[PDB]
């Protein structure tokens, strides 16, 4: 479900599920 | 960035996992 165009809340939700308890960083400006 | 890699273009698990801590 990771192999598509993921934008905004949809990409943050994918980082959330794949990353799990490791956590992640969302830096949209580069 | 992640927007160019997964929003503007198609993403992969390989690249998503580069943003996990």
């Amino acid at each position: 479900f990771v192999n598509q165009h993921l934008c905004g809340s949809h990409l943050v939700e994918a980082l959330y599920l794949v990353c799990g308890e490791r956590g992640f960083f969302y830096t949209p400006k580069a | 960035g992640i927007v160019e890699q997964c929003c503007a273009s198609v993403c992969s698990l390989y690249q998503l996992e580069n943003y996990c801590n």
